[PDB]
């Protein structure tokens, strides 16, 4: 493969994060989607992960107990989102699944 | 007085009265329901 | 919470016996749901079923014990418990096998106990046909 | 009588030197003979909820209730009205409808709603008669201030009408003053070679 | 449906502790830690909040709205 030339491409749908790539929000929902699970349904809003993910660029981790009510939309939402990509440890919110390269 | 319907999509009042097909005044619904009505009923706590 | 023991003698072949105030607390509590549906046909002649009022008593200015669960329209109003031989819809049928004569055909609630009446529907087939469906409690 | 704890709600004590034919008898007393208030009637005017009536009623009938059952009579057979004497009287009448401001993503019902949890605190007693004077403010109430009934959406509307009457434990198990009175003998474990070593 | 109000078994008031036991299930407690620290000594009164099904917060969906 073109290993130099293609992180033009790669740039717009992946992006580095803690020594590893992370999904782009634009990939998984366009603005007009409905909410993916039961329950109350919600409305997308991507900086509502957006502002999660840059999160774990500045802290550690995201390490607080009640972030859901200072972005204001479900738990059930956050603690689904999060799922896909990490494991829970006791209170200090989820592990980071695979090793600092 | 009038008899008032409640549609099945957008619950609305239709206050159907004439011999009309039935149908929702607003949006194009074809379900109504009646309300509830105003007489008390007495329940036992058991 | 299940004890394995033998009590009480009740409990010989499969039988088991159950906790009085677990029962009054909920458990083992069931609904059951019905329904009793009507349909309301136009014929081939210009002529078509109907539902009538309730049929008052004078004397009272309250409609008759038979009717009494009926709201304005000729149809049982949600929320009202319905005993034995009550009407639910007040049909009239046309008898032309000049002016029309009726009969009256009304839907009874056949049943040994109480129900209450949770939602009725009312819809309409393309045939001018009305459909009427009501849910019963117990 | 040894009294070893006892705090709001609970009590441990001793008994020493009765047999097992009079604390049992206790036991029983405690569960299904001693006499409380509980709502047996409910009127319903407009109950929209999702949560079936009779449902509701079951709910809130096993709610307990602050009334001091000394001061209450037994009502008679039938008389269906219940006067000063003996009944009580809540009114629960909650109206749900949306918040008028909320954030545009929008997705938890604590900010889109208000009264979408009917809890207990929505009881409001009415008084009949001279029991304004009987009882001071605040001691006619339920309990637990926080019990959930029902759950709601808005246009959805609840509204009725509780009797708390008097009755025994025997009767319904709503009427129970205790969630559990029992007793167990007390161990002796004793040693009869002495133990050393690991 | 809806969280029962008593327990079946003792009588214990668990309807108000459903509310609570999902707060402490958002900081991240075990469920066997959640259940000690609401007050739940017996195994009649955790099996309460331990097997029960919210349905009427996804039966609400199903409701008609204004
Ligand atoms: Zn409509
Ligand atoms: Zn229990």
């Amino acid at each position: 493969i073109d290993s130099v030339a293609v992180l033009r491409g790669i740039q717009k749908v992946a992006m580095l994060v803690q020594g590893n790539w992370v999904v782009k929000s634009d990939i998984l929902y366009p603005k007009d989607s409905s909410s993916p699970h039961s329950g109350v349904p919600a409305e997308v809003l991507c900086r509502g992960r957006d502002f999660v993910m840059w999160k774990f660029t500045q802290s550690r981790w995201v390490v607080r107990k009640e972030v859901a009510t200072v972005t204001k939309l479900c738990a059930e939402d956050v603690k689904d989102f999060l799922e896909h990509m990490a494991v829970v440890r006791i209170n200090k919110g989820w592990e980071f699944i695979l090793p600092y390269d | 007085q009038p008899m008032i319907y409640i549609c099945g999509e957008c619950h609305t009042e239709n206050e159907i009265k004439s011999r009309d097909p039935i149908r929702c005044r607003e949006c194009g619904y074809r379900i109504m329901y009646k309300k509830r009505t105003k007489r008390l009923v007495v329940f036992d706590a058991r | 919470t299940v004890a394995v023991m033998s009590y009480s003698g009740y409990d010989i072949e499969d039988a088991l016996v159950l906790n009085k105030a677990s029962l009054d607390r909920g458990f083992g509590r069931c609904l059951v749901y019905k329904n009793a549906k009507c349909t309301l046909k136009r014929y081939t002649n210009q002529t078509f079923d109907k539902v009538m009022g309730p049929m008052l008593d004078a004397a009272t200015r309250k409609p008759i014990w038979r009717h009494e669960i009926l709201d304005a329209d000729g149809i049982c109003s949600p929320g009202e418990k319905v005993e034995n031989k009550q009407v639910l819809v007040n049909k009239s049928m046309p008898t032309v096998t000049q002016q029309p004569q009726y009969k009256d055909v009304p839907i009874t609630y056949k049943g040994a106990t109480d129900s209450y009446i949770e939602k009725v529907m009312i819809s309409s087939n393309a045939e001018d046909a009305f459909l009427i469906k009501m849910l019963l409690r117990q | 009588v040894d009294v070893v704890h006892m705090d709001e709600n609970s009590l441990e004590f001793d008994m020493v030197g009765i047999d097992a034919a009079i604390a049992n008898a206790f036991r029983r007393i405690l569960l299904a003979e001693v006499p409380t208030m509980a709502v047996e009637k409910v009127l319903v005017y407009n109950n929209t909820s999702i949560v079936q009536d009779e449902i509701l009623a079951h709910r809130l009938g096993l709610i307990p209730i602050h009334a001091d059952p000394r001061l209450f009579e037994y009502r008679n057979q039938g008389d269906e009205e219940g006067t000063e004497i003996d009944t009580l009287q809540f009114r629960l009448q909650v109206r749900c409808t949306r918040n008028p401001h909320a954030a545009k993503d929008s997705s938890d019902p604590n900010e889109l709603y208000v009264n979408h949890k009917v809890y207990t605190r929505h009881m409001t007693w009415i008084p009949l008669g001279n029991q304004a004077d009987l009882f001071p403010e605040g001691t006619i109430r339920p309990v637990h201030d926080d019990i959930l009934i029902a759950q709601l959406r808005p246009g959805q509307e609840i509204d009725l009408l509780m009797h708390c009457v008097k009755g025994i434990g025997k009767d319904h198990a709503k009427f129970s003053p205790v969630a559990t009175a029992s007793y167990r003998l007390l161990p002796d474990i004793t040693l009869l070679e002495p133990v050393e070593g690991e | 449906m809806i969280i029962p109000v008593r327990c079946f078994t003792c009588g214990k008031i668990v309807g108000n502790k459903w509310e609570a036991y999902l707060g402490l299930l958002q900081a991240e407690y075990t469920e066997g830690d959640a259940l000690d620290a609401l007050g739940l000594k017996r195994y009649c009164c955790r099996r309460m909040l331990l097997a029960h099904v919210d349905l009427i917060e996804k039966l609400l969906n199903y409701a008609p709205l204004e």
